[PDB]
């Protein structure tokens, strides 16, 4: 079973900061790219950026409305993402998730990759928020 | 063939023997694996619980 533990939930105004974060439980940081993505109330999903892991670079990619001031780490010990925030707007008020994609291949051989069983799973934070 | 009136000086702790056969057992007992089955596919995730019994 994997999770995204999320914490770090508060009550912030715009003239503040805040940072949320994800624990891994079962699944490790080591190799997981990860991205928030935040729904305001009444809204759809809108992308808020992305870290790829630190053995590809660590590269991030932001949204450019919520760059800058919103930015992705990762800690590479305890496998836990951060989001930090600073100098926020009045339209930040959202309810932001963490994610991630979990590939698993077992190999039905050591010899070939040809033949094996392949699973994708797609896993949430409960979401937490940033309030004005 | 008793030698009667013969005074050797022994010692184990240097007897070569013992080194001799210590190399042969070892070598015999790996000859005896060599037409054997090599387990090395089993080498994987074993999910496990406890004894139902
Ligand atoms: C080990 O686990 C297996 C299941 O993975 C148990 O085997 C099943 O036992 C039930 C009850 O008798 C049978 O109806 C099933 O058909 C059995 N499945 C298979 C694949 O044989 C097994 O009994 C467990 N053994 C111990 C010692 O706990």
């Amino acid at each position: 079973e994997v999770q995204l533990v999320e914490s770090g939930g508060d009550l912030v105004k715009p003239g503040g900061s805040l940072r949320l974060s994800c624990a891994a439980s079962g699944f490790t940081f080591s190799d997981a790219w990860m991205s928030w993505v935040r729904q305001a109330p009444g809204k759809g999903l809108e992308w808020v950026g992305r870290i790829k892991s630190n053995i590809d670079g660590g590269t991030t990619d932001y949204v450019a409305p919520v760059k800058g001031r919103f930015t992705i780490s990762r800690d590479d010990s305890k496998n836990t993402l951060y989001l930090q925030m600073n100098s926020l707007k009045t339209e930040d008020t959202a309810v932001y998730y963490c994610t991630t994609g979990v590939e698993t291949y077992d190999f039905w051989s050591g010899y070939d990759d040809h033949y094996y069983d392949y699973y994708f799973r797609d896993v949430w934070g409960k979401g937490t928020t940033v309030t004005v | 063939i008793h030698l009667e009136n013969v005074t050797e000086e022994f010692n184990m702790w240097k007897n070569n023997m013992v080194e001799q056969m210590h190399e042969d057992i070892i070598s015999l007992w790996d000859q005896s694996l060599k037409p054997c089955v090599k387990l090395t596919p089993l080498c994987v995730t074993l999910q496990c619980t406890n004894v139902t019994n």
